[PDB]
């Protein structure tokens, strides 16, 4: 859904 | 539990066609926005899904608050995170003079008049971030609790730092409705720019504008 | 609260409150009835404003600007607080009770739900009293950001007088709740957002020409 | 020019 936002938050 | 020193640190650690330049700076600042949030006490403890909800809900307001405060020393204009200065006349010639003027009059000028400091700006942004009304939150009560802790700490800071200004805390909170309205109008402009397809829009900004 | 007495603000609120008999006298288009209520309340809103300390002392053109800028939020705040008295839906100033199912069938369920969740439920949970509601509305009224104001500094001064009196009132009435004052002020951004979305609906109804819109509501919806 | 509103405020 939100590739960019999720990645920055998780990793 | 919500030290103003930690909020101030979150603010500083991230500290850095007119419309094309502005949108480029916005895309750049979205990346740093996430890092800022991670530095706000307890934000990273919230579930991932709620962290996403809070950022997609308040990013416009969060970014506007930040460049507005950064522009307090600028005359009739704003200072972009990319180092570029955008003057009122340039905004008007680009067709966005109305919203630009709202930012200057309702935010930048108000922040300058009351000499809003970085700690206060940080607390207001933290209050904006912990928005318990955001739709989809799995635990709105937890977000509400975090917001209450931020304004409790903010009020204490104001009473300590500015004891001769009793109404300062309220004055700060009362800039939030204006910020909400300007954020909504800005989002509308971004949607329009995307619809027309006349303005370049980078990947992160594009994603934020992508429907749920 | 010498220059901005909460007693006077409460008085203004009670003076325009719908009467019990209006509700009793009653218990078909939901939107039409709601718009009829809005028109009715626009008249009483002027009466209310005149009773708020110092509003009538502002130049006439500024009184006009403040009411045109805030009528939407001012009316929403009013019926929202009025509705904490019922378990669901909203009580209209005409005595009619509009339930969630009716709002959804009428096609305005999302904004209706926002009002119930962000305003009504929150006001009921914290038991916001009439004095507090009155002060929040006065703060909304004295909006120094309204474009065109001849003397925005005075409006700003009036707003500051209201929140100073409100904080003192909260501290004295609810000493056990230190964050109550901030909690009250923090419903204002939600009110602002909801008001803007409501206006969008009204312009659509007006544009369609399907909904009967009375004289005063029409005047408020037509550009300066 | 806001006929009604003006009449109500002046009244
Ligand atoms: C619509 C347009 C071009 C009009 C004028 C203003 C300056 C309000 C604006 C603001 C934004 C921005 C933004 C602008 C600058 C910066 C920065 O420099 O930090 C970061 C974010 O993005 C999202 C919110 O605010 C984007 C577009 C516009
Ligand atoms: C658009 C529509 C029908 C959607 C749903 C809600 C209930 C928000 C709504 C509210 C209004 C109203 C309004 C409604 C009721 C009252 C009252 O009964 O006191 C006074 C004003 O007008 C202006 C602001 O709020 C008008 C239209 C709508």
């Amino acid at each position: 859904k939100h590739k960019i936002l999720h990645r920055l938050l998780q990793d | 539990d919500m030290p103003v020193e930690r909020i101030l640190e979150a603010e500083l650690a991230v500290e850095p066609d007119p419309v094309t330049n502005i949108c480029q700076a916005a895309d750049k600042q979205l990346f740093t926005l996430v890092e800022w949030a991670k530095r706000i006490p307890h934000f990273s403890e919230l579930p991932l899904d709620d962290q996403v909800i809070l950022l997609r809900a308040g990013w416009n307001e969060l970014l506007i608050a930040s460049f507005s405060h950064r522009s307090i020393a600028v005359k009739d204009g704003i200072l972009l995170a990319t180092g570029l200065h955008v003057h009122r006349n340039s905004a008007h010639s680009a067709g966005v003079g109305a919203i630009f003027d709202r930012v200057l009059t309702e935010l930048v000028s108000k922040m300058r008049d009351m000499q809003m400091d970085k700690t206060e700006l940080g607390c207001l942004r933290a209050i904006v971030l912990f928005n318990p009304d955001s739709k989809g939150l799995s635990n709105p009560a937890e977000v509400e609790a975090l917001r209450e802790k931020v304004y409790a700490s903010l009020e204490a800071y104001c009473k300590h730092k500015y004891p001769e200004q009793p109404g300062r805390f309220a004055k700060l909170l009362l800039r939030l409705p204006a910020l909400r309205s300007i954020g909504l109008k800005c989002l509308e402009h971004l949607f329009f720019f995307k619809l027309i397809g006349d303005t370049p829009i980078d990947t992160f900004l594009m994603e934020m504008l992508e429907a749920p």
